């Protein structure tokens, strides 16, 4: 139950605020189509997960 | 006599590699006019065409 | 059952004075990747380099 | 007057993915595509492996 | 089959070979349409300085420029009389899609 508390809290606080990071900004051609109808132009060096 | 292939290529000697040309491949191209941002450009891209 | 193609300027205006190109830098054009507007800023600075 | 922002670049999300692997049908070699589809895809393929 | 590749990327390495036995075996015929090349024209006795396996033709960034080579055998002179007999075939896969 704790957890779940620090876990609601540690969002309560998440005063974090984005600014762009590092962000590629790839060459067309070089891309893939599949991957081109995806990117909006750039896009940030770390990626994620999807 | 006993020429094989007369061509008509962009004259290297005019479009100098002092504007950054080479010619060598055939076709003119250039190290770094457009480019991806953010990364190298990488080798032999056919974006220098 | 259409034709796509391109029409100069120049076929449909008889005003000379405004017309300084043609299909030529339109198919240029073509063959360039799409161009983020900071690429379009390193394209000019490397020109100018 | 206030520092009430905290200034991340690159911000970590409250969930993420986990993955179990069946080691005797994974493949310890990172996947490698082009690289630029690399600099993309490749965290997803080689966690999805 | 006329199979027609528009696009590499993706393309496990073992589909690509088993594309390129299918070539060979069963006589497919591979176009391959994502290829940006720029050809030099070799007269015969030059030979081919430069060469290029099936797997880089298959596997190479789709950005990248290749330079393939491709002979002009027009000025090659008749064997003599009595050149041996020749049992091989000399064979070939890289064509050129337009002039």
């Amino acid at each position: 139950v704790s957890g779940l508390l620090m876990v609601l809290f540690k969002v309560m606080t998440d005063n974090r605020l984005v600014i762009v990071g590092e962000t590629t900004t790839p060459m067309s051609n070089t891309l893939s189509t599949v991957v081109n109808n995806v990117l909006r132009t750039t896009y940030h060096n770390n990626v994620g997960v999807n | 006599y006993g020429a094989a292939v007369v061509n008509i290529d962009l004259n290297r000697d005019f479009f100098d590699t002092a504007t950054g040309i080479d010619l060598t491949k055939g076709i003119p191209l250039v190290q770094d006019l457009l480019v991806p941002i953010g990364v190298t450009a990488g080798a032999e891209q056919s974006a220098e065409y | 059952r259409y034709h796509e193609s391109v029409l100069e300027i120049a076929d449909i205006f008889d005003q000379a004075d405004f017309i300084q190109t043609s299909d030529a830098v339109r198919q240029l054009r073509a063959l360039m990747p799409t161009l983020s507007t900071s690429q379009i800023r390193h394209a000019i600075e490397r020109i100018a380099q | 007057l206030s520092d009430d922002f905290k200034q991340i670049s690159d911000p970590k999300g409250y969930l993420t993915y986990s993955v179990k692997y069946e080691d005797q049908f994974t493949k310890k070699d990172k996947l490698r595509a082009s690289e630029a589809d690399d600099r993309i895809v490749g965290p997803t393929v080689n966690l999805f492996k | 089959v006329h199979m027609t590749i528009n696009e590499r990327a993706g393309m496990s390495k073992l589909v690509a070979d088993n594309i390129i036995a299918s070539v060979i075996k069963s006589n497919w015929v591979v176009d391959i349409l994502d290829i940006e090349y720029t050809a030099e024209v070799m007269t015969p006795s030059e030979g081919y300085t430069q060469h290029v396996d099936a797997e880089s033709i298959m596997t190479a960034p789709k950005g990248k420029l290749f330079h393939l080579q491709f002979m002009d055998g027009l000025l090659r002179p008749e064997p003599s009389a009595f050149d041996p007999p020749a049992s091989g075939e000399d064979m070939r896969l890289i064509y050129p899609l337009q002039p």
